[PDB]
Parts: structure tokens; C-alpha cells; sequence
């Protein structure tokens, strides 16, 4: 079964940073890309980047640069999100997606979401 | 009669064309895409069908037939009978064993090159840009977009020569 | 495929053909390990356990053999006049009355499997002077020990058996296979008391041939508490030929005649049950699905069966070659 | 093959393969419809319909069949002595004589078949106190009513028919086929009347083999008057055996040797008649020309043939794949 | 092993060739034209009679066989020799089917390519003038009249690769 | 399926095969040689080596048959059993000559061409400095020495083009 | 049967127009060339043009430049010559006939020609 | 079975020409290259030159240039040595030898060898 296992939900610091994983499963991971998407509650689903499990390609949104990053571990089967300077705004519930080669992009799976709470209390 | 292309310079091969057997595979400024190839893959399965149909479907209708499971022995002519229903078992295994050497020797032969159409195509525009790749993947110095893989595809290509790099 | 850097001056491409990581290994002309894509096992491996007679009519076993119900099984009262494409015999089945011994048995199973079509005309016949619808012993039929009902057992009538002169032509369009048989006794006695004086003397002859056969008196092993055999002979004949019982001893005789024609009928020997498919290969282990073009699940087949390999995993490459890493 | 147009200081020479406009439909092992420009029809669809008998030695079976034309068939009396490579009966088989019942008919067929050379050589004999010669009533020749020319019917002379035991050494260096055969009469007062007192035994033996044989007598079907059977057997023999005809009754003796040679002949059952050709290939339906590697004309060959196949219209690509627009 | 240029960049041929089985045309200044080859024509022939060898005439003198054709039914030595002759013809019909199929599908695939001697015969002095062809319609920059053609054909060609005023 | 080199553009070929089937030879200013790839050769000899595993030994052990050679004929039975047997011989010499012949056909069609890998490999040196030559020997412009036609041999090699000429 | 079929004879004006026409049949038109030969009564045959029916590629002898102009039609299998400025030296029978591709040009099929007078009688 | 066989024994004046022969057979003369290997008397192995049978490619030793010239003969499967401008120091026995192509040059079948002497006496 392809399902793209997904952590819990996480509480940090506005400012602070988080790293996300996302365990891939039942397929050959350097054959299909990784993309992720945001979906803050009550708002739009947004695409913010994709990796090449292969060689490691990044294309990122151009609205989140310096602040989304895409890192995987061949190894483990394993992407992984890195996010840098939160802000309130920030808090969405992200979806691990799979993904078609390149630029047709039909996300084929997807994930489970976790979610992303940015708070001082 | 090996090609060496599957084997040979496509070493590895991405295993995402799930739509097609064949595809064309790119880089670039706006995103590395796939592609697939309806025609190559088409005319592929097209005869992997065409071969299954004297195979897969319309056997021989061969209703009655001499016994072949046996007993306690008889004669001489129940001899001949095993005899030439292990020799017509033996022939057909031979027979069938070499069958599926050729079909899947043949099957291997031809879906193999045929990649000379994107060659010769490809050619007449990048002759002049830095002259003539060949190695696997075509590095074509044409920049353009998605819209020329499109017409690469659609076998619907001119030949926008790129004067500005001669030799270098 | 390792494609070049991303910034490539912007002025590049690439191009590629196939993978997917499963794997399969088929045989070649070269190496007997290359691995493809995809492959269709051209020999069916495996059956469905179950004789599924949809496509062909195929008749039951249940303890009775085709040559039982041919001779009229006193088991088996329910397959007379039975049209059948394929007959099953059971391998629990067993012989029932007197142990009837065919010299040319599998000829006559064949021959009878060919034909592949029961009609048994009840002809009238010219039986003069003889006991018909003798009773036996080892017949169970309603407890009531009722001989073969496809045909006739001869003995002396009135303390005399007349040498028989029975004749029936071929009026018909069709050939008419007759079942005839001769009586092989226990004893001397057993044919001087039971059948005619002394030895016998039996000629069955058509226009374009002739069979005959002297009875043979012996003391065969008991089955079933019957210590003698009876021999089953068949006497084909062609339109206008006229057959001619003639017979001065034993004489196992027919009730009339049964159908021939030229169809595509066949016997199998088989233990399966009758199920419900569309299937119209029939294998003794079952009938298998014919969408491949070998098979290595039995020698025996009937209808439109792949053919039978020594084989066991012969796979085409219906895909092509893979290269999965 | 488009070309430009009318350039001078380029040369664009497309060049180019063959076409041909019509195209024929060949089968590929992927394709089952490609077209060729040229084929060659390997099956041999059709023939000229006429047997022709130039190349080989046809011999003509004009109310003939073999068996009675080693016999003496009085319709075939004009075929004695008769090399041949291949003989043809007729369909129309009309063989009227006494009803001959070889039980291993198609065994002398095949084997004199083989053999295919007629030396009937009148061999000398030691039958003593035998009425040799005798008198058919079905065979027609001269209007005398004679039996075959080549068996002799020995009956009783003067009412005594002595146990006969002759003999004829294999002193030469080539095979001796004897060709007997023993009477089945209707009746066993027909035995006693013609033959010999009550039954009749015959025991032929060579010195490495024996065959003996019991006749048989009853009431056969009627054909052209006659109620009785002959059946006739071979006893072929070695250089240096001994042949040793041992009868006491119904004794039908060959009246010598047939030479038998393992060379180039058949029989084939046809009804096309004789011609003349140049073609070494022969078919029930007539003489096919031998320049095709597979037929369809019939299953039984003789001579430089070429293979019969189930298929109808294989053609050879005997050119390139033709694109003829 | 289909090679894919009579199906492939030889799109259909033309049917003004009485003279051979493969082609050389040409677009000369002194008129166009066309003309058969010699030695590919005829291996092809050559090639194609020796397929008929074994196949036109060497047919098996088998005299005396047995009987394939029945009138009454006999039992277990009749439906043997039937099932004999069954399975003998169709062993034969499937080997005259297979064979057929084979040598078809070789003929269409040695009948294919063998453009690449042209090709490179051609290739050392199409290397300077404005670059080379890759189809079966080569467009030789060397200016040159039909004795060149003459040449080309003729597998005698010197290599007067054309300096200036080219590619561009 | 022929590819045309070993009766094609090798029009000679050297007599050294005592290393290898195939071979590497050179000229240089420091004294020609002769090589042997020892990847295409032994690819061609596992090629045959698996021909022969079907062929070489692991032969079908039947031990007890029918009786094939005779004595004085008995009419019917040994008939069919010399027909049957004829048959049989006929099938499988057949079967064997048709084997001879599409393996000796395969073997030469596979021990054929595969200098698309060294043309491939050189192409990108000789795209720029001089060109490309494919009549009979493989002319390479890269001035250099027997450590580079050794990387030509290791198929380890780095494309370094010499740019100060284009192509006279 | 390989024939190509020609018209009847015509008597027009010195200086008019006239049309002939060659209907082709049994071959296919496009490969094989269609030529056309002039020959005046007693004189020498007389080569006119050259055509090839796939995309009519026309060559001119250096004589009849302005005089012969050669079209085909390719649904109907057929040539045609047009004639202009006709003077009674053009007076001839002109031969439709078939051809081998380009320069080889040898005519293996004819035609049976066309009475062509010209005068003012 | 393969054997280089020359010639005999020879005796020259000083300054003297003489020419050796190298008869090679069992093989096709044109496929191994012919190598000659001179032997001092009492000292070591030298390499004289290298010839192709094929075209006659000839290359020399650094010290060999104009003294040793190298010929051969394909119809008779031979070669020869000429010698110019002998001395005393050239007294040694010469063998032919075989070889592999080109700058690899195992000898893989050797010569028995001739005695030269230069001398007056
Ligand atoms: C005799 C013959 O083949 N005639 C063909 C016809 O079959 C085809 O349908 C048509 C299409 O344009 O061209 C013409
Ligand atoms: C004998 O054959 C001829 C033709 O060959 C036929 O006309 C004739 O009727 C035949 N004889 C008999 C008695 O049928
Ligand atoms: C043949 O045999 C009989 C008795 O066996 C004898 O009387 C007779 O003389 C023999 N024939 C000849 C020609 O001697
Ligand atoms: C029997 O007939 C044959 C010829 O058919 C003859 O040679 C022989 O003498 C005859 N014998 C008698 C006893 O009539
Ligand atoms: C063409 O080749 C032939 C021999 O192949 C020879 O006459 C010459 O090289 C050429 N002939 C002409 C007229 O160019």
C-alpha cells in the first residue's frame, strides 16, 4: 500500500524552527517526486515546493523563498521540511504529497496532514 | 540482433511512465517534465497484441485424442502410444521453449533504438549550435520551452538555427 | 538518467525510455535470467479444481463407466438415451452384474467416445426359440437382479437353442453401431446346463466384413461371486449393408442398435466435480481457463485446450526489457 | 519522397528505396496483415487435376483394386506381371469376383505398396490328390466362369483330400512372398460337399515363424450370389528359409512366389485418370508441380512432394514491405 | 530487429523502378533522375534465392507412407494413426506458419537500412558544406553535377569537401 | 538482420583474435597496437556459452523408445512405427537445421556493429576539431597518446577538445 | 493493359490556342513520367518537355519556350499540352508517351498521336 | 607447426654489405609482425626494429638508424636485414622473432639465429 506516513503536530516558538518528515512506503522513492501543500483553515490549498528524490532538484513557490527548504533521506525513504522565521500567519495544516515527474504534477497520493500551530501561550 | 540501446546508453531509466512505455524525458528553465510518446509506445503494443493473438485466444479445437494416462501394460502398441505421445510432448516443449526464446528475444530486439527519428530530427537545428549530441541524452542547445518538447512530441518540429554559438 | 545543472547556460534537454521496479524474469535465446517489465505465463500453472460444463455438455460419473453405461450399468439406469460432448469417468468407479471383459476395450472406448451420442433404438428382432430378458445374480437394479438393459441375455428355451439367423438391414441414412457379446462360462457344465449343448460357435458378419468369435470356457477369479467373464463386440455397419447375427452358443446379444455419428465427443478420466464457468477446456483436473496457449496441468484435454508442455514457467515477455535500479 | 525544387548550389538526392503500386498480404510474427511488394504462394492451392505418369511408372487401376490385382481379378487380368511405382485405384472399385476378406487388409496393402514390383514367378509344386484349377462363379473372364489366375482352388479329388505338405526351398538370393489365403464357407455341408470331411486346418510356417488359421463357417450376407468369404494371408520369406505349407482343409495355395523389392513405391486410393506431364509429385486429386515447399491439396503423397499443411495462402515475402502510394 | 526506414523515413518509394529492388535518386541541376543499385539489389536477391534453396525443390522423397484417409472405424490402431498424421500436420502446419513468419519478418528487417554506408561515404565531405542529412533524403551540399551522382552509386568517390560559404 | 560492418566496413579485420573476439587498434606517433575489449568480447562469448547451455550437455535423458531398426516386414504396427519414427528424425532434423540456421544467423547479426558505443563516445571530441569518419577505419583527431586510446579502451574518457582549429 | 489514350484531331486558327489532352491508364500516374515527342510529316521526331505527374516538376527543350506549357491532372490520370501563338510551321502529330524517371527518359509506352494543322483554309 | 628458420653462417670484410634472411611459415605471414633481436656475444639482449608484413611500417632503434634496413617479401612469407657500414663491434648473432601488433610486441615465437662475423682475417 502507498501511503505517505506523516508525523504529529507540533507547538513552537514564533521565530523558532521546525522540521518536518513524511515516510514514504510501499513504492520506489527516487522514481515519483515529493511535493507539499498548505492549507490554513478556512483558506486555499497553496503548492510551495517540489524535490527529485533522485539528485535532489528544488523549484520552490516564489512567495516562500529563504523560508521553506526541501531536504530527503534516500536511506530511509524520508522527506523532510525545514521551516525558518514563524510567524502567526504560519499556522496551516501541511500535506505530504506525492507527485508525477516534473512539471505535470498530479499529485497520484496523497498525505495525512499535520498540524502547525504558531503561538506564545 | 541487440541495439544496445535499453542495455547500453539508457542505463537506468525512470520508472514513473505509468501512461506509456516510452516517453521523453527533459530539462528545463521552467522545469525538468517526462513526456510519452503515443506513437513508439503504440506501435509496440500493437504487435505485443499482435503476436498474443495466434497465442493468447483460438487454440486448435482438438476434440478426441488417443489415451495417454495408462495402466497395467498391454502390448507393443500401447508402447507405440506412449512413444509417440512423448515424442509429440517433447517436440511441443522444444517447440514452445524455443517460441518464447525467439518472441522474447524479438521483443527485446525491437523495443530497442528506433530513437534515430529523434536524431535525424533533431539534427538540422542542432548542427549548427555547438554541433552534434548523441550520448543518451540529447543536449540540445536550442533554448526554448516547453512548447518546443511539445512540438518534439508532436513531430511537428522546424529549424530555428542558433547562430549565435558556432563552435563555442 | 543524470541530467545536467539546473542553470545549463539555459540551453539544454534529454530524453529517455522506461523502468519500473518490480521485475520479471522469462528465458531468451541468449540468457536463460534476463529480467523484463511485464510477462503473461503462457502455461497455466494451475487449475480451478472443477469441471464447469458450460460450453460443452458434459455427462456425470457417479460410480458408472462410459462402457457401464454403454453395456446399461444396473447403477446407472439414468445415462440411457443421454446425448453428451464429454463423459467424466470417476475414479471411484467400479463394474457392477458380470465383469465384462472387451478384448479390444480401449478401441471400443474410443470408439464410443467418438461417437459421443446415446440413442438407443429399441429394434425388434427375430429372437426365436431362446429365454430373453434373462435375470443374473450380481445385478442390483431395485433388488430385483435385473441383467444389462442396453442389451439381451440369451439362453436355451424349452431345453433347446436354435442356431440364430437374425438379420437387420440398414434401411436408415446413418450408420448403426451394434453391441453384441459372447458368454465366457465357469464350467463345462455351467454351458451344457445354462447357454446350448456342448461348445458354441458365433459369427457376426456385414456385407463388407465379418467377426467371429468361438467362447472360451475357463475358471476366471470371482468378482463379486461370479466366477466367468463376457466379452463385448462391436459390429459397425453402413447404410445399405445388412448385418447378420449368426450364432449357435453363447450369444450376449443387443436390444437394438445404438446411434454413430461422426461428432466431436471424447472420454476423460477425471475425479472432479460439476460446477458453472464459460470454459470450454476440460482437463482431469479441472477445467482451466484456455487464455493461454500452453499448459503443463495435464496430458488429457477435450475441446479447445492449450496445448500440453513439459514445461512449467514458461513467461513471454509481453513487456520488454527491465532495468529496475 | 518529396524533393524541394530546383536548387543549383545544393544537391538534395533523396535517395530513396523501391515500390510497387499493387501489394499482396502477407503474414509477419507480428503482424497478421503486412503487405509485401512481391510473394511467392508456398501452398500449392490448386492442382492440374490429371494424374501424369512420365516421370514415374503410374500404373492405371481401372476396376482394379490391389489385392485382387495380385488375385486374379478377371477385370484386371491385363495388369499380370506389371512393374509399377505408384498405382492409383479407381473409386469406382468394382472388383467382381468372389468376395475376398483379407483380415489384414490394409497390412498387404501397405506391404505390397511398398514392394510394388509384380514378378509373379509360376512356381512347380507336390500337390498330390487335389483338384487344382477349380471353377468360380463370379469372376468373369471368357465367359467360363474361372476362379482367380493366381490362386489355386484345391478342393477333394476323387472324394479324398489328403493332408497336404508341401513344400518349395528359398534356394535364390532374393525374398519369396507366398500369397494363400483359406475358405470360409456358408455352410458346413458346403465344407463337406467342396473341401474335405467336416472341419478344415491350416498351419503355414517358415523356419523362423509360423502362421496358422482356423476357418470360420456360417451364413455371410450375400454379395453378387455368394454367401461365403475368402481371406487371404502372406507369408513372406527370408533367403534361406524353408516355406512349408501344411493344410488339411479349406487350403487356397498360391501358384508361386510374388518377388518383392524395398524400392520407390505407394498405392494411392484416387479417380483422376492417366496423362502426360513432367512432374514427379502425385495427389488423389492429380498431379501437382513439385516446385512448393507446403501443399493443400490432400494428406496422401507420393514421390518428390511437398508437405500438406492445414493453411490455405502462406506466402512467402519474396520482396520488401510495400508502401505503394 | 526492424530498423524503421522503409515503414519509417522512406515514407512510401516510388514505382518507377523496373531496374532493382533498391533506389538512388537525385535533384541535379542537369535534371532530376534515378537509378537501381547493383551489389545491394543483388545481395538481397541472392539472399532471397537462398531462402528458396531449401524451399524450392530439396523436398523429401518420402514414397511409401501410411494410410491417412479412413472409410469405416477400426478402434485403437485407426484413431492412432490418425492421431498420428493429426499431430504430424500440425506440427508441420505450425513450422510452415512459424518459418513463414520468421523469414517474413527477416525479410522485412535485412530489406531496411543499409542507408549507412551512403551515409558515411558520403559523411567525410559533407562535413564542412553547411553540415549533413540524416534521412533517406540527403541533402549532399556538394555542388555537383550527375557524374557526381555517378560516383556516389558507383562506391568511387573522392572527398572534395567544399571550403568557404557554408554554414552561413 | 544484419548490421553491415563485419562483411560491411571491416573490410579486412586483423588476426590476432588470440585475446578477444573483438579489438581496439591504433596508429600513433609512438608505434601502432592492437587491444581486445574485454567487455565485448565477453559479452559475445556469454552470448554463446548460453547458446550452447540449451545445446552443450543437459540432453533429454529418454531411455527406453520404440524399436527403429528392423527385420522382415510384418505389415502393419512396424509400418506405423517407421512412420512415426521417420517422422520424428524428419521433425527434429528439421528442427535442427532450422536451429542451425537461425542461431549461426543470430550469432552473426549479435557479433555485428556496436561502434555506436566508441562513435558515441567520440562524437563530443571530434564534434568540434575535425570530424567523424566511419569508412573502414575510425579516424580520431585528438592528438595525443597511448594513455588516451587507453581511456578509449577503459571507456573512461574526459572530452577534452582541442578548439584552435574548427575543421581546417 | 498499359495504354495512354488520346484525343482526336484538330483545325484551328493560325495564332489561337488549342488544349491536347493524354488520358493514362493501367499505371499509376505519379511514377512514371509523361513525355511528349513532335513529329512534322517526313521529318525527325522532336523531344518537347518533360513533367513529372507527383508535383509537376516541368523542363523545357530550349526550343519551346513560350510555345508548350504541360499540366496534368491527377484525379483522372491525364497530360495535357497547351499551345500558344500557333503558326503552320507547328503543324505535326504529337506523341503522348510514357517515360522512366528523369534524365534516363527512355519511353517505354507511346501513344498514337494527334493531327494538328494549322492554316487558314 | 610454426618455425622461423634462416639462413647459415656468413663472413663479411669490414664495411662489407650482407643480407640476412627470416623464412616464416605455419602462419599467414601478413598478421604477426616480424621483430629482429640481436645477442652479443657474452652480453645482453638488443632490439633492433619493428616492421608491419601488412605495408611494410617500419620503425628503428634510436641507434640502429641507417645501419639496420628492414624488407620483406610476401609471396615467399620472408624477411630480411640489410647491413651497411659494418665494423668488428657488429660480430653477434642475430635472431628473428616473431610478435603481437604494434607497441605491445611479445614475441611470441622466436629464431634460431646466424653467426656473424666481421673480421679481415
Ligand atoms: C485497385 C485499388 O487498389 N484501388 C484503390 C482503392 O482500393 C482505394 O480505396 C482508393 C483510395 O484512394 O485508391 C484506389
Ligand atoms: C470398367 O471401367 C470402364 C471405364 O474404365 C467402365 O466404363 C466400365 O463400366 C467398368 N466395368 C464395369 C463392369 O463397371
Ligand atoms: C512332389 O511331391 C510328391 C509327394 O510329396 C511326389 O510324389 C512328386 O513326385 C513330387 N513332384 C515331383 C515333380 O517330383
Ligand atoms: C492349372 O492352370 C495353370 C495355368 O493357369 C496351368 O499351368 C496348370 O497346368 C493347370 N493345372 C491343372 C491340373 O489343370
Ligand atoms: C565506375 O566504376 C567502375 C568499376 O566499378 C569503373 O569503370 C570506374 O571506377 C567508374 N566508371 C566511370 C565511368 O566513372
Amino acid at each position: 500500500q502507498v501511503q505517505l506516513q506523516q508525523s504529529g503536530a507540533e507547538l513552537v516558538m514564533p521565530g523558532a524552527s521546525v522540521k518536518l518528515s513524511c515516510k514514504a512506503s510501499g513504492y520506489t522513492f527516487i522514481s515519483y517526486w515529493m511535493h507539499w501543500v498548505k492549507q490554513r483553515p478556512g483558506q486555499g490549498l497553496e503548492w510551495i515546493g517540489e524535490i527529485d528524490p533522485s539528485d535532489s532538484y528544488t523549484n520552490y513557490n516564489q512567495k516562500f523563498k529563504g523560508k521553506a527548504r526541501l531536504t530527503v533521506d534516500k536511506s530511509s525513504s524520508t522527506a523532510y521540511m525545514q521551516l525558518s522565521s514563524l510567524t502567526s500567519e504560519d499556522s496551516a495544516v501541511y500535506y505530504c504529497a506525492r507527485g508525477y515527474y516534473g512539471s505535470s504534477g498530479y499529485f497520484d497520493v496523497w498525505g495525512t496532514g499535520t498540524t502547525v500551530t504558531v503561538s506564545s501561550a | 540482433g541487440i541495439f544496445g540501446a535499453i542495455a547500453g546508453f539508457i542505463e537506468n531509466g525512470w520508472e514513473g511512465m505509468v501512461d506509456g512505455w516510452y516517453g521523453f524525458r527533459h530539462q528545463n528553465s521552467e522545469g525538468r517534465g517526462q513526456a510519452a510518446d503515443l506513437k513508439s509506445t503504440q506501435a509496440a503494443i500493437d504487435q505485443i497484441n499482435g503476436k498474443l493473438n495466434r497465442l493468447i485466444g483460438k487454440t486448435n479445437e482438438k476434440f478426441h485424442q488417443i489415451e495417454k494416462e495408462f495402466s497395467e501394460v498391454e502390448g507393443r502398441v500401447q508402447d507405440l502410444e506412449k512413444y509417440v505421445e512423448d515424442t509429440k510432448i517433447d517436440l511441443w516443449s522444444y517447440n514452445a521453449e524455443l517460441l518464447v526464446a525467439l518472441e522474447n528475444q524479438h521483443t527485446i530486439d525491437l523495443t530497442d533504438s528506433e530513437m534515430n527519428k529523434l536524431f535525424e530530427k533533431t539534427k538540422k537545428q542542432l548542427r549548427e549550435n555547438a554541433e552534434d549530441m548523441g550520448n543518451g541524452c540529447f543536449k540540445i542547445y536550442h533554448k526554448c520551452d516547453n512548447a518546443c518538447i511539445e512540438s518534439i512530441r508532436n513531430e511537428t518540429y522546424d529549424h530555428n538555427v542558433y547562430r549565435d554559438e558556432a563552435l563555442n | 538518467q543524470k541530467i545536467p545543472g539546473n542553470d545549463n547556460s539555459t540551453a539544454t534537454l534529454c530524453l529517455g525510455h522506461h523502468a519500473v521496479p518490480n521485475g520479471t524474469i522469462v528465458k531468451t535465446i541468449c540468457n536463460d535470467r534476463i529480467e523484463v517489465t511485464n510477462a503473461t505465463e503462457l502455461v497455466q500453472n494451475s487449475s480451478i479444481g472443477e469441471i464447469c460444463d458450460s460450453p460443452h455438455q458434459i455427462l456425470d460419473g457417479e460410480n458408472c463407466t462410459l462402457i457401464d453405461a454403454l453395456l446399461g450399468d444396473p447403477q446407472c439406469d439414468g445415462f440411457q438415451n443421454k446425448k453428451w460432448d464429454l463423459f467424466v469417468e470417476r475414479s471411484k468407479a467400479y463394474s457392477n452384474c458380470y465383469p465384462y471383459d472387451v478384448p479390444d476395450y480401449a478401441s471400443l472406448r474410443s470408439l464410443v467416445a467418438s461417437s459421443g451420442t446415446l440413442e438407443f433404438k429399441n429394434e425388434s428382432f427375430n429372437w426365436t426359440g431362446v429365454t430373453q430378458n434373462g435375470t443374473s445374480s450380481a445385478c442390483i437394479r431395485g433388488s430385483s437382479s435385473s441383467f444389462f438393459s442396453r442389451l439381451n441375455w440369451l439362453t436355451h428355451l424349452n431345453y433347446t437353442y436354435p442356431a440364430l439367423n437374425v438379420t437387420m438391414p440398414n434401411k436408415e441414412q446413418f450408420d448403426k453401431l451394434y453391441i453384441w457379446g459372447v458368454h465366457h462360462p465357469g464350467t463345462d457344465k455351467d454351458q451344457i446346463f445354462l447357454y446350448a449343448q456342448s461348445s458354441g460357435r458365433i459369427t457376426v458378419s456385414t456385407k463388407r466384413s465379418q467377426q467371429a468369435v468361438i467362447p472360451n470356457i475357463g475358471s476366471r477369479p470371482r468378482i463379486r461371486d461370479i466366477p466367468s467373464r463376457i466379452s463385448i463386440y462391436w459390429t459397425i455397419v453402413k447404410p445399405g449393408d445388412i448385418l447378420l447375427i449368426n450364432s449357435t452358443g453363447n450369444l450376449i446379444a443387443p436390444r437394438g442398435y445404438f446411434k454413430i455419428r461422426s461428432g466431436k465427443s471424447s472420454i476423460m478420466r477425471s475425479d472432479a466435480p460439476i460446477g458453472k464457468c464459460k470454459s470450454e477446456c476440460i482437463t482431469p483436473n479441472g477445467s482451466i481457463p484456455n487464455d493461454k496457449p500452453f499448459q503443463n496441468v495435464n496430458r488429457i484435454t477435450y475441446g479447445a485446450c492449450p496445448r500440453y508442455v513439459k514445461h512449467s514457467t514458461l513467461k513471454l515477455a509481453t513487456g520488454m526489457r527491465n532495468v529496475p535500479e
